[PDB]
């Protein structure tokens, strides 16, 4: 089965900073972005975008693909139940 | 359907992962180890769980062939990692 | 080696619907969304996003997984030696 | 890494790698590229399985291998594992 609980990177990142002893406005400092818009990816606000998985990587080790691929799984789940596709029309049929 | 977390060894592990159910491991790690299955169930290569906060090397006793990632001080996930799936997800140590 | 020419998913969705006949108004109208957003997506002026990425794998086929994917890799083949790294700091 | 490995198909490889087009019927470069994108993205076969490109997977001597339409008779084929893809070919 798929994991029950997906949680948006930025929750993540705050328990690791959290972890490792870094401020969020110290983490904001050094990846080069506003503490404003580190406060919003870390209260799960604002997307972690391309250029933020970039700096982050940078900072937090790991790919930005897999940055990136958390936010994606992570929005997707989120669509779950908001999005119906059943009247759409599948090309080829 | 690929490249996911497949099998636990742990049952604590697995009640977590599949229901959000938090009674088979140690309350104060509950989101610690929800991320880091996040992140072992999203990673296609091993590489991308080289955060250095999660200490991956791999095992070498009778273990050989599995990984390690810690959550808090000596616990730790192990597990074998092939094709980007994750086989015997255990909480030890 | 990568490839060469990696293109924007909604210029490479252009070519489908033409390939296929189909208008970039018939396409909006049959994934629900406005011809507005259609037409910027297949200009390559706007981003595929989850919820879109939902609707075209309706319509297109695949998974919602896989466009998010051409997007994701597109943009970051885009930004590639457009953001200095060089002085942040590697915990630990 | 889950990308395209090899060619077979010399034309491919120019195509893939440098832009060079000298080795596709030129009305066909995009629709090619794009083909190309979508398998070296790709992480598993059924991200490939859209109506437009026909998949199936080839049999007799050639179990083991896909194909996806292009246009018309043409189809790329190729080997397809753990989200790699080797002996990218052209033909038909």
């Amino acid at each position: 089965m798929r994991q029950f609980k997906v949680s948006h990177p930025g929750e993540m990142i705050a328990r690791d900073l959290e972890d490792m002893g870094v401020s969020g406005r110290r983490f904001a400092h050094n990846i080069g972005v506003t503490p404003a818009t580190v406060s919003r990816l870390l209260a799960g606000k604002t997307a972690l975008t391309p250029s933020l998985s970039i700096r982050i990587a940078a900072a937090l080790g790991s790919t930005p693909e897999f940055w990136l691929r958390l936010q994606s799984n992570y929005d997707l789940r989120q669509l779950e139940n908001q999005i119906d596709t059943s009247g759409i029309v599948l090309y080829g049929e | 359907s690929h490249m996911m977390i497949k099998s636990f060894k742990h049952k604590g592990l697995k009640l977590l992962f599949e229901k959000g159910v938090t009674s088979g491991v140690p309350a104060q790690d509950v989101d610690r180890i929800n991320d880091r299955l996040q992140a072992i169930d999203t990673a296609t290569e091993i590489g991308e769980l080289n955060r250095q906060i999660y200490k991956l090397h791999p095992l070498k006793g009778d273990r050989e062939g599995y990984w390690s990632i810690t959550v808090r001080a000596n616990w730790r996930i192990t597990f074998q990692f092939i094709n980007g799936d994750a086989y015997i997800l255990n909480y030890e140590d």
